[PDB]
């Protein structure tokens, strides 16, 4: 039990750092404040 | 990020087409009108010509 408890500890801090790293990486990019208005027009043009 | 890519692809296929629509609808309109009188006035019961 003591060793699988380590293993899966080792495991979860593992794709946990590998997740802060992306998360300061790959994300350059950020205009989420317009999204949903901008699909009201989306709907809109479809409708037309 | 995916969705956002779609979207924006979809609006400048979207766009151009709203300004050129109204005017063309209605000069479809008008066009429609003209080929139905046309259709509506093209009288044909008639041969090779007696009298008039």
């Amino acid at each position: 039990n003591a060793q699988l408890s380590v293993k899966q500890v080792r495991n979860l801090r593992s794709e946990c750092i590998g997740l802060e790293n992306q998360i300061k990486k790959m994300e350059p990019y950020d205009d989420h404040s317009n999204m949903e208005e901008k699909i009201q027009k989306v709907r809109s043009l479809w409708a037309s | 990020r995916e969705l956002a890519d779609v979207l924006d692809a979809q609006i400048e296929m979207l766009s151009p087409f709203e300004a050129v629509a109204t005017r063309f609808k209605e000069q479809y309109r008008t066009f429609a009108t003209a080929l139905d009188t046309t259709r509506h006035e093209l009288p044909v019961r008639s041969i090779h010509l007696e009298g008039d």
